[PDB]
């Protein structure tokens, strides 16, 4: 059934999964026309395919020319998205073929599940968490890419960077949500956080900087007070 | 117009026929129906005082052999049989009408409601259906389950309806994920009618036949493939208009038929809602959409 609280562990067995992130696949600007209606101005997109036990990251660039001509975009997203999980499976090896995917939408169930028919053994899951993965586009080198592309485009990224050489997929899991929860309450802080000492450097190869143990620390400290200070800023407390 | 006798009445039972139904004592004097219409199917169905739990009873059309009613102390149920000797069932009846001893199907001469609920159904796609080959007539009751309810145990005593299944290969055709199930035309037209049911006819007669079942044994595999027939039709958004329109008929004579007390467990709200006001064809059954609000408004 549903991803939970409950059956958290499961993210980190040794039975191959996907997450599934769809926010990202439709992105407009809303502005107004010379008329003064409103009109929308798609930009490129992308699709967030995560493997949370390895850190490995298919991010399917979205190019705005797959929206020409079309009607309800957003519903078409949601197929888009399907349609290209499903290319992506197609293209693994057996082995490398995930059991589960976890779609971080309910939306994302039936294109999904009808998308895969000819996969009746890879089980197709919701979650009952809210997962911030919509940060993803805060994390400079996948926007950069994102917004850079041309055309129809694949990148692969390891969003833990090295951090399995030191920690546990679960602990390398916990890091990560964390920081996009963080970037995603408030970005320019969390970046902020992430960039202060510029002793710190981001490696070519990396998304984030190379902390130390005792550095991870101190920045996980950071970023969880910045996720307590706008709950109360927003909520007053 | 025709006759099914019965030989005695030997446990107290509420019997059916087409949508009247009259008591019957233990041990009254009770030795059948008469008067039956010829020219459509019917059903004899049975309720027993004791346990209302299991109504059964029997698809049968009289144009296709002379059948009675047996009571079986062993099996404990009324029991359909054919009488392979005319002339001793022709004396049986005639002696049992000179004693008065019949009920008479109690049709008003206005009344098409019995025609207009099985229009399209016929006693050899029953027997398609409800597979039992050595007998003419087709016994149905609220436990049997469907074939594609096996799949999700008994094959002999199954229901083979047609299987429907919108996340199906069969229902989506490869490149056409989203076209095919947002618009299930292809699969009502191509698939379904084209391929297996071969014209509109034989579908309406399923569906029919699924509702009647739903409705007289309270068969819930049954209920569940009518508003599967309606769905796949009101999700097309190129039908036939001759099946629009005949479809309007069935389902205004099916809702008004239907006991308003059991409206609650016999109609699915998620489907009438989508058909009637969400999907393609919710502007083309005026005549369902007006019976269907003026009698269970709650329901939508
Ligand atoms: N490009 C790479 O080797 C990544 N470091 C690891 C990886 C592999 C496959 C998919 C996503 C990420």
């Amino acid at each position: 059934g549903a991803m939970n609280s409950s059956n958290y562990a499961e993210l980190f067995n040794n039975d191959i999964k996907l997450f599934v992130d769809d926010t990202n696949v439709y992105r407009v600007t809303v502005h107004k026309t010379f008329e003064g209606n409103v009109a929308t101005k798609a930009i490129n997109g992308c699709i967030f395919t995560l493997n949370p036990k390895t850190g490995h990251l298919f991010l399917k660039i979205i190019h705005t020319s797959v929206w020409a001509g079309q009607k309800r975009l957003s519903q078409l997203a949601k197929w888009k998205t399907a349609e290209e999980v499903s290319a992506l499976v197609r293209s693994l090896p057996k082995e490398e073929q995930p059991k589960q995917i976890i779609v971080t939408r309910k939306a994302m169930l039936d294109p999904l599940e009808v998308h895969m028919l000819d996969f009746p053994n890879i089980a197709i899951r919701p979650t009952e968490l809210r997962l911030p993965f919509s940060a993803a586009m805060s994390i400079d080198k996948l926007s950069d890419v994102v917004m850079k592309a041309t055309e129809p485009q694949m990148v692969l990224f390891n969003i833990y960077d090295d951090w399995l050489d030191r920690i546990s997929s679960y602990t390398a899991f916990s890091r990560l949500t964390l920081l996009l929860r963080a970037l995603k309450t408030n970005e320019e802080s969390a970046k902020m956080i992430l960039l202060s000492d510029p002793t710190i450097t981001i490696k070519s190869y990396h998304l984030w900087p190379s902390f130390t143990d005792e550095q991870w620390i101190t920045i996980e400290s950071q970023m969880r007070d910045l996720i307590l200070t706008e709950y109360g800023r927003k909520y007053n407390v | 117009m025709n006759t099914v006798p019965f030989t005695s009445a030997p446990i107290e039972v509420t019997i059916g026929i087409d949508q009247y139904s009259f008591n019957v004592k233990e041990n009254q004097p009770f030795h059948g129906i008469k008067d039956i219409p010829i020219g459509h199917v019917h059903v004899i169905h049975f309720q027993h005082a004791d346990n209302s739990s299991m109504r059964y009873g029997y698809w049968f059309d009289c144009r296709m052999g002379n059948f009675y009613i047996q009571y079986d102390p062993k099996d404990g149920l009324y029991k359909m049989m054919e009488e392979r000797d005319g002339a001793k069932f022709e004396n049986i009846v005639h002696n049992f009408k000179e004693r008065q001893m019949m009920v008479s199907y109690p049709k008003i001469d206005e009344d098409d409601t019995w025609y207009n609920l099985t229009e399209f159904v016929q006693m050899d796609k029953i027997r398609k259906i409800v597979r039992k080959d050595e007998n003419q007539f087709s016994y149905v009751d609220s436990s049997m389950t469907t074939v594609q309810e096996n799949e999700l145990s008994d094959p002999a005593h199954s229901l083979n309806y047609t299987v429907i299944n919108f996340k199906s290969r069969e229902a989506i055709r490869p490149g056409h994920e989203m076209e095919d199930f947002l618009d299930k035309s292809y699969y009502l037209n191509t698939v379904m009618l084209q391929g297996i049911f071969k014209n509109s006819s034989n579908y309406f007669g399923e569906l029919q036949f699924a509702f009647l079942n739903a409705m007289f044994f309270g068969n819930y595999g049954s209920s569940l493939q009518w508003h599967a027939m309606i769905e796949l039709i009101c999700s097309s958004a190129t039908v036939p208009k001759h099946m629009l329109d005949k479809l309007d008929e069935i389902l205004y004579y099916q809702i008004k038929t239907l006991p308003e007390q059991y409206s609650d467990i016999l109609l699915n709200e998620r489907v009438w809602n989508i058909c009637l006001y969400s999907s393609f064809q919710k502007n083309s059954l005026h005549n369902t959409e007006k019976i269907m609000e003026n009698k269970y408004p709650e329901l939508l």
